[PDB]
């Protein structure tokens, strides 16, 4: 068939992907700080 | 049992995706660790860095104790070098 | 909020004399002190005889004075009773005992010194944790 | 006209339905699930409760939360741009703001996701009982999230949003409620056990009282999708129970109308309960044990020694659990038993 | 007063469990 | 007569029976009955007993000051710790009562029955022809008693450390346990938790999807529950507008469209929860506990920052330091 | 060969129940991964092994296995040589790959049956007597082995026993227990406080006594079943199939996991508290004695000394009359040990003994087992779930114990679970009721 990008799954799945890996990202970093 | 969107498996093996989100995925991780390691997240969010709990000697808590003049007294808070 | 060299000041002798230890000692020390001593003295107690802490003043009215790196370290090599009426190396670890006590074998003056070290700077930073018990945790 | 042409793109069949429900529920939702997860890695509990409360500050997924607000703030909305907050956001997040805000938010979509369901029911046609079911979730995020600490002083007696920040309001209600000893607490729990082994046991009955449609030994392939027989023997169910408890289901309506009330009245339940919690109209006491315990000193039932473990709750959690109150605690006046 | 109470509703729960497994109505199959 | 026992073993193993008496209930029905009877007395009539050896009675029982909220059936004495004490074993009854004997007895009787009970629940599917495993799923909520009533005690080295047998004696079981092991924080009891909500979850789930979801053939003032007759050939609802509907609150691929793999989870969910909840309290029956994060996040200088676990731990020190008032000589408890 | 239409994939290994040769591999490959842990973990262990430091304190559960066997230990449980742990490590991780080589072997290149490509090893189910044989020659197998302790502890060097007279040593036994009613009088023992059943051998001679017995026992039977089938009954009782002998094998290993759970729990011989940490029970005995010790110093009569309840603060009365320790700690009155027994008379635990026999070693003993009790978070917080970190530590009494009641129930449940299958495997309805001949339907009504 001939699919579409931008879709509203598309969104959605976005709203949830995209902070999720900057958390994942940020949280990783945490590991290291220290006193 | 369909709809219009571009079935998943099909997406997650399309050599396009990985040229795309190669870039992408990584992008996001960097930014978010940068996000911690230079600081910015304990402004964004008044989070306390570990040498800001306590003033060198008080071992008492910058507890809030009144609503309206909150932010005010918060601010103090920080004004001890806490 | 830090652990600056003005609290790593603690009394070397009874003589008022004090000498400065350095993070490297400081953990140093709280490495060696759970590794031969948060056994039974953990949290500044005594769990094998709950009258005697390592309370800063508990040691000061000990005897002799054991609030300083001298008093202390001479208790890891030839431990004595809160009057000093007795030695009780056989039944506490001790450098004089190391045979019955295996892990003070490898303690060298200079883990003794950091052990001894960490006692005194540790109540500076806990306070009255340091020396009571579950009623300060 | 525009509003039959809005309807008709969001009854839209895509994956992941919108519907009029979703303009409500998806926005909050969203929201509630966000401020949680970022409460939970960023934002600190110091200033509300002496606490550190995210990973920044080195919580792990268990020691984590969305601290409620101070006890000052009052039963306070904390809006971002309240009296309070004064639309800062640094400083809202450090009064607690992010509890209000993931506690309404979430409030909101829950409703929404109600709605979602009764509009999704009415479309497909069927009948809105996945609805009613639901409105025990709701009842209990109400009265526990919302009519208890409205009765209480203020949020700060709401059950603060995290694993660990959980497990103190249950030592909470036990020691200063006595929860555990109160009538509707038992049915809830009579309900969600209960509850709990309708599923096991219907399941398991199911299962290996089934028909072979199928010459494989992994019959889950051996299922028609297409309705038709009933896949597994109704009438063999009925004999095994009837002749190894005694009694046994007989009319599928009526098993699966009862899976639906037993763990939803029992939330329904557990909720009242709370809701006169929330007066502190508790069922702490039985009046006519103390009575006997005060005369006669060698009168123990298991209430008594249960009563004392809530004392000890009560005055050794209560300094570093409301310290809004300065309270201070002479050892001396600490209750405590021999040794211990 | 109290105890007799107890064990009279507890009695009667008993008592309740005999008739609802030895006096149910008879499960009929199809034709019910 | 075709053989005595031959016909004995004929009619015991009778599937014609209106309670099937099996092999297993040969042993079953009269353990259950000896444990049925001794705790309907103990419980109304028993006198006060010294669980925790100490010499400080505890009375239980309705007769004795208790109502059905409060009462229980006293463990036995801590001085007889693991040591088996059978009625014989008492110079007279009066002793037995007083050092918890009767809850020996119970027990005991209980767990062999409730066992058995099991081994029933195969029996009768086996002369029946269905497939077994239904008292697999019954062997998560037995594992726990067992759990509650047998390994705890003697992980711990005596009985008098059973849960009791009562309400309120319950719920001493709980907030004791959470002092001593700190329960709530361990992934086990976690687990067991996710079970039993999840469950009572599904059950809900299901029960309703399922009740919406049913074909009519029954009047407007008439109970929807007469549209089904005992022994059907075909199904009496639509599981295709059922998996429809849930299809589209969440998304379709998380949704069951195959009855069986739906009634698989439906069971498969709680047991599996519950049987880590039972090996919950049998692995900390040996005192490997919950985590422990007790002063764990401090700052710079050292100071100790608190977190809800800390929180946590308070409330459980006054649980520690409150509980068996009287019986502690020492400062660490190892017992 | 094997897909779909066989069984399901999560059900794959058991498409190889009827591939003698393809079910062989599996066997030789996994145990492979046994001799792989063993000999990996024992390297591990080694590489963070400290000498002077208890092994209790260093989550050590191998290395205190080979100890007991006398190997690299001596005087009080004092480690001397590290090269048999090493040795006994290396050698393992060694055969892992010989037998794995074996393994993926017989499951991707040779015979996918045995059948044909010799009729020795080719076998068949219900072939009550290649069973019987195969059997017989693993009786013979773990036989001998029952036999390779009896003789490491008569002839190559001895075993640890704490019991050593001169104090807790390697000590080589010269005079196992062979007399049948002592050795077979465990078995009659019950499983209760104070009469412990198995777990109650406290002594070496037992041991490899009873291990004499077991050797020659199992071997007799191993040569029994190679010469045999199984009669009438034992035909006519069990069923015969693939999965009805895992059944029965699952059972076995769990109850096996279970006493095993309260061996290393109970037993202080056969588990050294020199090397794993001290038992429960003396653990709590040796808080009674620390303190009862102290207050003695400070003057006071522990004979006559009045405790809250009146009962006896440190010495009271057991049920039957011996005189143990008093607090919660007398549900342990059972406990027995090298280092409080010579404090025990006639009637148990004695006033002039304890007045002033009380030696030196005995008073650190005491302190040293009352701090290292079997308390523990999952985390390795060693102490009470209030406790603070610091001393990082969970007995190796703990983590066995635990582990292995998880291994032994889920196996009573496997157990359970494939005893249920083979028996409608059998009698042939484990896939469902028979739509036509619905067995229930030609029962009369219960109603
Ligand atoms: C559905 C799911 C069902 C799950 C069921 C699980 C059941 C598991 C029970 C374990 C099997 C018991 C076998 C065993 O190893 O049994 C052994 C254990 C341990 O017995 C111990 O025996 C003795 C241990 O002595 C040893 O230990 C020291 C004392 O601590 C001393 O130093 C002494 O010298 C040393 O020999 C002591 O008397 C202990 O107090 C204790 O009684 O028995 C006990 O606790 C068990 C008590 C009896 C109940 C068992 C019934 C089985 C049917
Ligand atoms: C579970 C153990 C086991 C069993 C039952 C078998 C069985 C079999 N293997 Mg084999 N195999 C095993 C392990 C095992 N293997 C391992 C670990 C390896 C890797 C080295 C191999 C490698 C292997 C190969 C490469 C081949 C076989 C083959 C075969 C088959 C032909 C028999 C044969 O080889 O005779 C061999 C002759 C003997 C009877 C002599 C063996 C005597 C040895 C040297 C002593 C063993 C000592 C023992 C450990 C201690 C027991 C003594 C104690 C009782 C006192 C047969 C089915 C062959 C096959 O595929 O043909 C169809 C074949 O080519 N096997
Ligand atoms: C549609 C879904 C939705 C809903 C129901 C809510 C609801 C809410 N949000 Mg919210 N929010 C949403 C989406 C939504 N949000 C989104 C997508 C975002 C991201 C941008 C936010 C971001 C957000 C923040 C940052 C905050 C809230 C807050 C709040 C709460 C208080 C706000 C309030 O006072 O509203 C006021 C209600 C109105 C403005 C509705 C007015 C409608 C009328 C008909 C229009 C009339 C206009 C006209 C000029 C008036 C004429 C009168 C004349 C006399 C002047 C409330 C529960 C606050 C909160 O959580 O505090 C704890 C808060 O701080 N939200
Ligand atoms: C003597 C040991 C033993 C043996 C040889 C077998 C053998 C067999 N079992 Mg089995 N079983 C055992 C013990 C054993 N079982 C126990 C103790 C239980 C209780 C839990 C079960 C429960 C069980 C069930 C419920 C079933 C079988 C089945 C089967 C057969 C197909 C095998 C298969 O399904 O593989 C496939 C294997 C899996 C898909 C892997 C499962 C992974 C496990 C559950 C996770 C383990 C957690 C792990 C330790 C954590 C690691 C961390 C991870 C992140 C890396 C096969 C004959 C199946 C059969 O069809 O019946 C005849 C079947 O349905 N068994
Ligand atoms: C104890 C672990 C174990 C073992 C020993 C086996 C063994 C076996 N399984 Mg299996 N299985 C397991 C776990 C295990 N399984 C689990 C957990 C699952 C669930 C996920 C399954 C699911 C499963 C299915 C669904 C099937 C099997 C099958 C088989 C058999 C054929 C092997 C095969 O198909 O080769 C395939 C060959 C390859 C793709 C190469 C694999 C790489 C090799 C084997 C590993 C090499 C090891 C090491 C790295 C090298 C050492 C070399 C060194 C010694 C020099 C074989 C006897 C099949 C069967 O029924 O037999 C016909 C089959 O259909 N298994
Ligand atoms: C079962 C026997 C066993 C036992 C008793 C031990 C015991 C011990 N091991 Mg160990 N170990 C084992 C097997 C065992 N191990 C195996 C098979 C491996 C290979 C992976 C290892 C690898 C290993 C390492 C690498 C290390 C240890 C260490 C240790 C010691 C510290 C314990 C620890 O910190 O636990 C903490 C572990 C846990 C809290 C994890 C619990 C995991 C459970 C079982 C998961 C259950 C979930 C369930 C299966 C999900 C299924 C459900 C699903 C199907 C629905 C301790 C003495 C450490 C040590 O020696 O340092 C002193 C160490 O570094 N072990
Ligand atoms: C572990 C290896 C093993 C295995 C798997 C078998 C297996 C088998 N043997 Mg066997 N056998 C073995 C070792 C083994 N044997 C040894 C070492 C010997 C030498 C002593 C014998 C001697 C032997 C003889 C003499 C006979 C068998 C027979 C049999 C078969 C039927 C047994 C049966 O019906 O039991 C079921 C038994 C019962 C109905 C009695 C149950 C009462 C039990 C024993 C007491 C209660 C158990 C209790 C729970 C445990 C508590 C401990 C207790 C000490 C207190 C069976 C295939 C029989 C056969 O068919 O010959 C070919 C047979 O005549 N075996
Ligand atoms: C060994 C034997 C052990 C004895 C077990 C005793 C079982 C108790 C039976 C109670 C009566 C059940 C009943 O009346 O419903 C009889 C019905 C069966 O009759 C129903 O009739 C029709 C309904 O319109 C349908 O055909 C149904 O399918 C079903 O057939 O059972 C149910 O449907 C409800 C299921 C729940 C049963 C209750 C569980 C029992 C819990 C008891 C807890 C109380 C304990 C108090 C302690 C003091
Ligand atoms: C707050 C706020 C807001 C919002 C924001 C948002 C919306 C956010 C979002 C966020 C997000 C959205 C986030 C996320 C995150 C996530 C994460 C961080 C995750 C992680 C994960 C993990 C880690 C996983 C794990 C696991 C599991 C769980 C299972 C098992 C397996 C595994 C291991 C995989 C606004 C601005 C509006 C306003 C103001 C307020
Ligand atoms: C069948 C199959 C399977 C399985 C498999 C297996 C189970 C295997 C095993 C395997 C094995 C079992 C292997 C082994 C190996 C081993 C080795 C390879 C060894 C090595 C060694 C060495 C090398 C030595 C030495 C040393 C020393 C001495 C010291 C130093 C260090 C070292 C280490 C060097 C699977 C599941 C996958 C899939 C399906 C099929
Ligand atoms: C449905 C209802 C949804 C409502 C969502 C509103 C979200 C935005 O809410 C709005 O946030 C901005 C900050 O970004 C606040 O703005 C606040 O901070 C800014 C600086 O950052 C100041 O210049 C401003 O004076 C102050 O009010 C507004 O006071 C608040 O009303
Ligand atoms: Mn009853 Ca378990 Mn509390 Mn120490 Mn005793
Ligand atoms: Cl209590
Ligand atoms: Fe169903």
């Amino acid at each position: 068939v001939s699919y579409p990008i931008f879709t509203v799954r598309w969104v959605a799945v976005h709203t949830l992907a995209v902070p999720t890996i900057f958390f994942l990202g940020a949280i990783a970093a945490m590991q290291f700080i220290q006193r | 049992g369909t709809t219009g969107e571009r079935p998943f498996s099909d997406i997650i093996t399309s050599v396009r995706y990985w040229v795309i989100h190669s870039i992408t995925i990584p992008a996001l991780f960097i930014a978010g660790w940068l996000f911690v390691s230079t600081g910015l997240a304990y402004d964004v969010f008044g989070t306390p860095r570990p040498d800001s709990y306590y003033a060198q000697e008080q071992r008492s808590i910058p507890l809030v104790t009144d609503r309206f003049e909150a932010k005010q007294q918060v601010e103090t808070f920080l004004e001890q070098l806490k | 909020a830090e652990l600056t060299p003005e609290v790593l000041t603690v009394p070397l002798n009874s003589e008022g004399k004090t000498i400065t230890l350095t993070e490297k000692q400081y953990l140093e020390g709280k490495r060696l002190f759970q590794y031969a001593c948060a056994s039974c003295h953990v949290g500044g107690i005594t769990k094998t005889n709950p009258s005697l802490d390592l309370r800063t003043e508990t040691l000061a009215l000990a005897t002799p004075p054991r609030d300083n790196i001298e008093g202390l370290v001479d208790y890891m090599k030839n431990p004595t009773t809160y009057d000093g009426e007795q030695e009780i190396a056989e039944v506490h670890p001790s450098l004089r005992s190391a045979d019955i006590f295996p892990k003070m074998r490898n303690l060298t003056e200079k883990d003794l010194v950091a052990i001894a070290g960490h006692i005194l700077v540790e109540p500076k930073i806990l306070g009255d944790k340091w020396g009571g018990g579950k009623v300060y945790y | 006209g525009w509003f039959d042409i809005l309807d008709d793109w969001l009854k839209r069949d895509r994956f992941v339905f919108v519907g009029w429900s979703g303009i409500l529920l998806f926005p909050c939702a969203y929201l509630a699930l966000g401020g949680w997860l970022t409460g939970t890695t960023f934002v600190t509990s110091w200033y509300t409760h002496g606490l550190a409360s995210s990973y920044l500050e080195g919580c792990n997924f268990l020691t984590v939360a969305v601290s409620t607000p101070a006890n000052s703030m009052g039963h306070s909305l904390l809006l971002l741009w309240g009296p309070e907050a004064q639309g800062d956001f640094t400083r809202w997040c450090q009064l607690g703001g992010l509890w209000t805000f993931i506690a309404l938010h979430g409030a909101f979509g829950l409703i929404g996701f109600m709605l979602r369901q009764f509009e999704i029911a009415r479309l497909v046609g069927v009948r809105p009982y996945n609805a009613i079911a639901f409105s025990a979730p709701i009842a209990v995020f109400v009265s526990v999230f919302l009519i208890y600490p409205l009765g209480q002083s203020s949020w700060f007696f709401a059950p603060s949003f995290g694993v660990a920040a959980i497990f103190r309001f249950l030592l909470f209600f036990q020691g200063f409620h006595n929860w555990t000893l109160n009538p509707f607490h038992m049915m809830g729990v009579a309900g969600v056990l209960g509850g709990a082994l309708l599923c096991a046991i219907h399941g398991a009955t199911v299962e290996n009282t089934l028909f072979q449609d199928g010459e494989g030994a992994s019959t889950f392939r051996a299922f028609n999708p297409t309705q038709a027989e009933e896949t597994y023997s109704m009438v063999t169910a009925n004999r095994f129970w009837s002749q190894i408890f005694g009694i046994a289901f007989s009319n599928k309506r009526w098993l699966h109308f009862f899976m639906l009330f037993v763990p939803v009245t029992g939330l329904w339940m557990s909720a009242i309960g709370v809701v006169g919690l929330a007066l502190n109209l508790r069922s702490y006491d039985f009046i006519s044990q103390e009575i006997r315990a005060a005369e006669d000193p060698e009168f123990e039932t298991f209430y008594t020694k249960n009563l004392l473990l809530n004392e000890g709750i009560r005055a050794w959690m209560a300094p570093q659990d409301q310290p809004h109150e300065n309270f201070v605690f002479p050892e001396e006046v600490l209750p405590r038993g021999n040794a211990l | 007063m109290e105890t007799i109470t107890y064990v009279f509703i507890f009695a009667c729960i008993i008592a309740l469990f005999f008739f609802a497994i030895f006096f149910r109505e008879p499960p009929r199959i199809t034709k019910k | 007569s075709a053989n005595l026992w031959e016909r004995f073993c004929n009619w015991v193993t009778s599937t014609d029976n209106r309670l099937y008496v099996g092999w297993f209930g040969v042993i079953m029905i009269p353990t259950l009955l000896a444990a049925t009877i001794c705790f309907v007395i103990a419980f109304i009539a028993a006198p006060p007993v010294d669980i925790d050896g100490i010499r400080e009675p505890v009375s239980g029982s309705l007769l004795y000051g208790n109502n059905i909220i409060t009462g229980a059936v006293v463990p036995s004495s801590n001085a007889i710790g693991l040591h088996f004490y059978p009625i014989w074993e008492a110079a007279s009854l009066d002793e037995w009562l007083y050092n918890g004997g009767p809850y020996q007895l119970i027990i005991f009787h209980f767990l062999l029955g409730a066992s058995c009970y099991m081994g029933r629940q195969w029996e009768l599917s086996y002369r029946l022809g269905m497939r077994p495993w239904i008292c697999v799923a019954y062997s998560a909520p037995l594992a726990s008693a067992f759990a509650v009533f047998l390994i705890y005690p003697i992980g711990q080295g005596s009985f008098s450390d059973g849960m009791p047998l009562g309400i309120s004696g319950t719920f001493n079981f709980m907030i004791v346990f959470q002092a001593e092991h700190n329960i709530l924080m361990h992934p086990f009891h976690q687990l067991g938790v996710a079970g039993v909500f999840g469950g009572a979850l599904f059950c809900a789930m299901h029960g309703s999807l399922v009740t919406s979801s049913l074909i009519r053939e029954t009047t407007e003032t008439e109970s929807a529950n007469y549209g089904y007759k005992f022994g059907q050939e075909e199904e009496t609802y639509n599981i295709v507008a059922a998996h429809g509907y849930f299809g589209r609150l969440i998304f379709q691929y998380a949704s069951f469209n195959n009855s069986r793999s739906l009634h698989f989870f439906l069971a498969a969910w709680p047991v599996v929860g519950v049987w880590f909840t039972a090996l919950g309290i049998s692995t900390m029956a040996f005192n490997l506990n919950g985590f422990n994060f007790n002063h764990s996040v401090i700052d710079a200088k050292g100071n100790v920052i608190n977190t809800w676990a800390d929180i946590i731990n308070r409330a459980n020190l006054g649980m520690e330091v409150m509980h068996e008032r009287n019986a502690h000589n020492f400062p660490l408890d190892l017992a | 060969d094997q897909e779909s239409s066989g069984f399901a994939w999560w059900a794959g290994n058991a498409r190889l129940i009827n591939l003698s040769g393809k079910l062989l591999g599996a066997h030789v490959a996994h145990a492979g991964l046994i001799v792989f842990w063993a000999g990996a973990m024992t390297l591990f262990e080694l590489a963070h092994f400290i000498p002077e430091k208890p092994m209790y304190e260093q989550g050590l559960i191998l290395i205190p296995h080979i100890a007991t066997l006398g190997w690299g230990v001596g005087p009080g449980g004092e480690v001397v040589d590290t090269f048999p742990f090493f040795v006994v490590g290396v050698v393992h991780l060694i055969s892992s790959a010989v037998l794995g080589f074996g393994g993926v072997y017989h499951a991707i290149r040779g015979p996918e049956t045995l059948e044909e490509y010799s009729s020795f090893f080719g076998y068949d189910w219900k072939d009550k007597n290649k069973m019987t044989t195969i059997l017989g020659f693993h009786l013979i197998v773990l036989g001998i082995g029952a036999l390779l302790l009896v003789a490491k502890a008569m002839f190559f060097g001895g075993l640890y026993d704490t019991w050593a007279p001169g104090g807790g040593d390697v000590r080589v036994i010269t005079n196992p227990t062979l007399d049948p009613r002592v050795i077979f009088g465990y078995l009659l023992k019950s499983p209760f406080g104070g009469e412990g059943w198995i777990v109650s051998v406290n002594n070496l001679e037992d041991v490899v006594g009873g291990h004499i017995w077991i050797g020659l026992i199992c071997i007799a039977g191993g040569i029994w079943h190679i010469l045999t089938t199984p009669f009438g009954w034992a035909r006519r009782a069990f069923i015969w199939s693939g999965e009805a002998y895992l059944s029965y094998s699952l059972g076995a290993l769990s109850m096996m996991g279970f006493i095993a759970t309260c061996f290393v729990w109970f037993n202080n011989t056969v588990y050294p508290s020199e090397f794993y940490g001290p038992t429960g029970p003396e653990a709590s005995q040796a808080q009674a004695m620390t303190f009862l010790i102290r207050d003695q110093k400070l003057g006071a009569n522990v004979g006559s000394a009045q405790g809250p309840t009146g009962l006896g603060k440190y010495l009271m009365r057991s049920p039957t009359g011996e005189i143990i320790f008093g607090g919660e700690t007398m549900r342990f009155w059972d406990f027995r040990g090298p280092w409080l027994e010579p404090l025990r008379g006639p009637n148990g635990l004695d006033l002039n003994k304890i007045k002033n026999d009380i030696q030196p070693w005995q008073e650190r003993r005491a302190a040293e087992y009352m701090t290292h009790a079997p308390l523990g978070s999952l985390n390795s917080v060693g102490g009470v779930a209030t406790e603070i970190n610091s001393v990082n530590f969970v007995s190796p009494r703990s983590w066995l114990a635990t582990s292995h009641f998880v291994l032994a129930f889920f196996f009573l449940v496997g157990h359970l679970w494939h005893a249920g299958r083979a028996r409608a495997a059998a009698a042939g309805f484990e896939k469902g009721i028979d739509r036509e001949s619905e067995p229930v339907l030609s029962m009369p009504s219960l109603d």
